[PDB]
RNA sequence: GGAGGUCAACAUCAAGAACUGUGGGCCUUUGCCUAUAGAACUUAUAACGAACAUGGUUCUUGCCUUUUACCAGAACCAUCCGGGUGUUGUCUCCAUAUUUUUU
């Protein structure tokens, strides 16, 4: 975000570090469809914006968590089939 | 609601009682 | 803070109190914290006056 | 679509592109006539990794890339209304849509036999009549099965001797290949059109090769041309109480229905199968992960090879294109065609010029004039 | 986000402030258009305020403020933010009309002629069929009064249909 | 079920134990399968 | 979100740089050619059916039988055209 | 900048099973078997390969104290700046080693 | 001998993914290849410190009467509060069988 000069909606705002600012991206020839809002330019930073200088590549994902907590009444055991879980039919 | 207080207002991190194993306010002038 | 590390110097490193200790002029004791604070206030007033 | 920022650094780009065409085997890189290099990858992460390696490892220059778009194709509808001889020697050809069952069988390269087809024509001729229900004549006579669509000879015997036909068969089949490789609307490949040619030394072959392509362009543009878009399929994994959020998001994609919904046993998960168009999918993977706070994950894949009609009308002068807002769903098919013709330098040199792909470029002044007099083909 | 009951009061303050300057300005037209294209409630507030401005508040305004109301409501009717059928309330008889009403109608039709151009205006006034404007039922003195009013504005070309009907009902 | 959880939680718990055992290890009818799975899928919400 | 809009920074601008959406901005012979080709094609489909039925279960006999079928069906279509 | 890779030949990992006896078993064609480890995203195939790598070598030089203790997985065959930062195998990699049933 | 120290000294801590020693051969010591022994601490969403300050010079800006004092981005460099591990010393408290194996 600092390198690209964008602002993700709840974080900090810096200076550009490249403050000096053809008919390739003209209006007639580009198909306007699904706007390229700033989260996409942060997430995939070599695809959505030209000239990424000083940009590093940010850890695609972690799989999906399904940790189940047990905080109610304590008298439930450690191993217990939670009401969140789907059944395993036959 | 909160696990140890038993009141419905707040969250488990916000309960002012001590965590267990198992009110007048200044009017805004 | 995370963008610019300032990377400490791991050689010679003269520390202050470890070299102020080797003199005969400093001595050592244990006192209460509030007494040490009051003594520092008396000393730091006396120096600047 | 990619173009280097400083043109004097174009060789250092071009060399490096060849490196990528070795190391990434899924890419398709081609250089258009307008100099702009277009590259084709499996998906959004794949293009990100490509442009990292192109920007930091190999070329070490700076390049202006376009925004994401897709590769269209094109096909036809009901039937061609009339065979039109084309002369520049007079080759005529008519067009028809293929069977809906035959396209999904040629997509996986099987009949019923395998590629390469038609080395044994009796074995092929049994299959079409046994399964697909053709006549005996066309099942006897198929000259080619090129990659998406079939060229059959119908014929007229007593109109031309078949030794004159088979003296020139390689040249007219090369003309069919050369016409399927780039099509009439926006030089996009033609996908799923049963051609039949109804009526037609080395100099004659070099006259035949560019004339069969023009004939096929007339034959396709008579037969109600439509535009086809490719559709990703989407494999979603969300927690179960976050199921409606996913459904809400699909309504913002225009063309993204949800087919199947499977409850993963013993886990608090729920696995959702449903399609999305690929031109709608430039930020699907970000929006799903943000709007479900990380309790969802999608994977967008294209290995069934399904292609759907782009909604609208291609030959429609009247539909408006709102210039930095997305198009209505009836103007959308025209919008894609016109923007692709302006990327590929086809129409010309003008702010919002309307050189629609009409049929009059190929045929005649007067014959198109009578087609307008009947009001058939605007 | 003013509540639904006070939207008519907001529209009233906007019109009363628009009257106070020495001339009409497109500020008070643009803000009214961006109100009407936001929600149905603002459009029903303006469709109420046009009737409340014609039936009640006509009698109090001087001609300097009635000229501004003419250009304002004509400029809203001209760009179809208000329907033409909202013009059905005004009547043009000798008993129903008043002087402060007829000056307002003159300035509204002046604005509609300037913007639409006497041929699109003919098309709209034919398609909307206003009985107060064009009485083709009979009543020779009323249709005479309407013809005389539209010739005294300077319209003329609207009046050919009503003049033909008045001649054919004088000849019988 | 939310009322039974509100007062007698151990009897409710053993009810779900037996019902889950009936669903997930039994030769059982298909309409009863879709009804019991509807019970579980709304037990996710427990009577909105 | 900085979606293409807004200042680059509020440093030299003498403002706060607080940006907000605007609620006011939501807003024939050729037909006879194909029919002739359809009729001649149906006639040729008949003799290709004859070739399929003959050769399915005598090259010259099948070729002459197909030629005689084309002759008979061509004369029959010359009679059925008038 | 690009890979993490062992350029000094003397710093090779020291192969418990005597690689010359591994190369000698390549003469019999039925002794060699080629297996590819495929599967879905983030399922464990690189760490599965990394178990076999750890048990086949004596001293891996890139093994830190944390990947010994078991906090962070050694992703030995990920090997690239892409696959370390993105956390995601993007290119196929392999290892040829001998194993006993 | 054993445990411990808000005790000291001296080495060492950011690099072809990267360490040292030894034997043999080649070049003429350095270096290359080959066989061997050991490697504590730190490090891969990269670093001693799940913590985080200030100073110098040169660019680019911001407040604009000038210099300190400043606004906040970049590059190159330093100072400071701290940390690990190893060797030695010192100090304190205690201790002196019925088919392939064999019937
Ligand atoms: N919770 C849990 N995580 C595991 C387990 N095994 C592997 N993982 C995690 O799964 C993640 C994926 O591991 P990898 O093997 O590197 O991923 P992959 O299988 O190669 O899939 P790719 O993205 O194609 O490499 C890692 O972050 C591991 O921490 C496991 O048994 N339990
Ligand atoms: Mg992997
Ligand atoms: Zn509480």
């Amino acid at each position: 975000g600092k390198a690209l000069n964008n602002a993700i909606p709840g974080g900090p705002k810096f200076e550009p570090l490249y403050p000096r600012e053809n008919e390739f991206n003209s209006i007639d020839r580009v198909i306007f469809r699904v706007p390229i809002r700033s989260e996409y330019k942060v997430a995939f930073p070599h695809l959505y914006n030209s000239r990424p200088r000083s940009v590093r590549i940010p850890w695609y994902n972690n799989p999906v968590s399904c940790i189940i907590q047990n905080d109610e009444e304590y008298d439930t055991p450690a191993l217990f089939f939670d009401p969140s879980l789907n059944p395993i039919p036959h | 609601f909160c696990r140890n207080c038993g009141e419905a207002g707040h969250k488990e991190k916000d309960c002012m009682e001590k965590p267990r194993k198992m009110v007048l306010v200044r009017a805004t002038d | 803070n995370e963008l610019h590390p300032t990377l400490p110097t791991n050689h010679n490193k003269t520390k202050l109190l470890k070299s102020l200790k080797n003199t005969k002029y400093f001595q050592q004791t244990t006192i209460d914290w509030v007494e040490a604070g009051l003594q520092l206030c008396r000393q730091g007033h006396n120096m600047l006056n | 679509v990619l173009q280097p920022l400083l043109p004097r650094e174009l060789p250092k780009l071009l060399d490096a592109l060849n490196k990528i065409s070795k190391y990434y085997p899924g890419v398709i890189i081609k250089v258009e006539e307008s100099g702009e290099h277009v590259i084709l990858g499996n998906g959004e992460l794949y293009m990100d990794c490509l442009l990292y390696d192109l920007r930091a490892s190999y070329a070490k220059i700076e390049i202006k890339i376009s925004d994401p778009l897709t590769v269209f194709s094109e096909s036809c509808s009901n039937e061609s209304f009339a065979s039109i001889p084309v002369s520049n020697l007079s080759i005529s050809v008519a067009a028809e849509p293929m069977d809906s069952k035959m396209i999904q069988d040629l997509s996986r390269n099987t009949l019923g036999d395998i590629d390469g087809i038609m080395d044994n024509p009796r074995k092929l001729s049994k299959i079409l009549r046994t399964e697909y229900g053709w006549d005996s004549l066309a099942s006897r006579n198929v000259w080619s099965f090129y990659n998406g669509n079939v060229l059959i000879n119908d014929t007229l015997p007593d109109e031309i001797s078949p030794e004159l036909l088979s003296k020139y068969k390689e040249q007219i089949i090369q003309g069919f290949y050369w016409a399927v490789k780039e099509g009439p609307l926006a030089e996009e490949p033609i996908y799923g059109v049963q051609y039949k040619l109804l009526s037609i030394i080395d100099v004659m072959k070099s006259q035949i090769i560019p004339l069969m392509k023009k004939a096929c362009y007339v034959g396709l543009l008579t037969a109600i041309p439509i535009l086809l878009e490719p559709i990703y399929e989407v494999d979603i994994t969300v927690h179960a109480p976050l199921l409606p959020i996913v459904e809400e998001l699909m309504k913002k994609r225009r063309g993204s229905r949800i087919y199947k919904t499977i409850k993963v046993a013993g886990t608090p998960l729920l696995e959702v199968r449903g399609q999305v168009p690929v031109i709608e999918s430039a930020g699907f993977e970000t929006d799903l992960r943000l709007s479900t706070n990380g309790l969802g994950m999608c994977q967008l894949y294209f290995w069934h090879k399904i292609w759907r009609k782009v909604p609208g009308d291609v030959l429609d002068k009247d539909a408006f294109i709102p210039k930095l807002k997305p198009a209505p769903i009836n103007s959308l098919s025209r919008d894609f065609v016109m923007k692709t013709r302006r990327r590929k330098g086809i129409s010309t040199g003008g702010f919002m010029s309307n050189d629609g792909p009409t049929l009059e470029k190929y045929i005649s002044a007067e014959l198109y004039a009578q087609l307008r007099e009947n009001g058939l083909v605007p | 986000k003013i509540a639904n009951n006070l939207k008519k009061s907001v529209v009233d303050i906007i019109i009363k402030s628009s009257l106070q300057e020495s001339t009409f300005s497109k500020f008070y037209s643009i803000l009214s258009e961006r109100m009407i294209t936001f929600h149905r409630s603002w459009q029903t507030a303006y469709n109420e305020t046009f009737e409340q401005n014609y039936t009640q508040d006509i009698e109090d305004y001087e001609t300097d403020q009635l000229r501004i109301l003419g250009k304002f409501w004509g400029h809203l009717i001209s760009y179809e933010f208000l329907p033409m059928d909202c013009l059905k309330i005004i009547k043009l008889t000798e008993e129903e009309s008043c002087p402060q009403g007829r000056i307002f109608i003159k300035f509204l039709f002046q604005e509609l002629v300037n913007e639409l151009g006497l041929d699109e205006l003919q098309l709209r006034l034919n398609s909307s069929k206003l009985d107060g404007m064009f009485p083709l039922e009979g009543d020779a003195e009323h249709i005479r009064y309407s013809i005389n009013f539209f010739t005294a504005i300077g319209l003329g070309l609207l009046t050919e249909d009503m003049r033909s009907r008045l001649t054919i009902i004088q000849e019988v | 079920g939310w009322k039974l959880a509100l007062v007698s939680k151990k009897t409710h718990d053993m009810i779900w134990e037996k019902l889950r055992y009936i669903l997930q290890t039994q030769e059982l009818s298909s309409t009863l399968r879709e009804s019991l799975e509807t019970l579980f899928e709304i037990r996710q919400k427990d009577y909105k | 979100s900085y979606n293409g809009i807004g200042l680059k920074s509020a440093k030299g601008s003498s403002t706060s740089g607080h940006v907000q959406r605007s609620l006011a901005s939501n807003n024939l012979a050729v037909q006879k050619q194909i029919e002739t080709h359809m009729e001649k094609r149906e006639i040729e489909v008949q003799v290709s059916e004859l070739r399929d039925r003959l050769e399915e279960e005598s090259e010259e006999q099948i070729d002459k039988k197909c030629e005689a079928l084309r002759a008979k069906l061509t004369n029959e279509w010359q009679e059925q055209q008038r | 900048e690009h890979t993490i890779f062992t350029q000094l030949k003397k710093n090779i990992p020291k192969t418990r099973y005597n690689r010359d006896y591994m190369l000698s078993m390549a003469n019999i064609p039925e002794r060699i078997i080629n297996v590819g480890v495929i599967g879905p995203l983030h399922s464990g195939k690189t760490s599965l390969m990394d178990l076999l790598v750890i048990d086949s070598h004596k001293r891996i030089p890139d093994m830190s104290k944390n990947v010994e203790l078991g906090w962070k997985p050694l992703r030995y065959l990920d090997n690239l700046k892409q696959e370390i930062d993105r956390g995601l195998s993007i290119k196929l990699n392999g290892s040829t080693l001998l194993c006993t049933d």
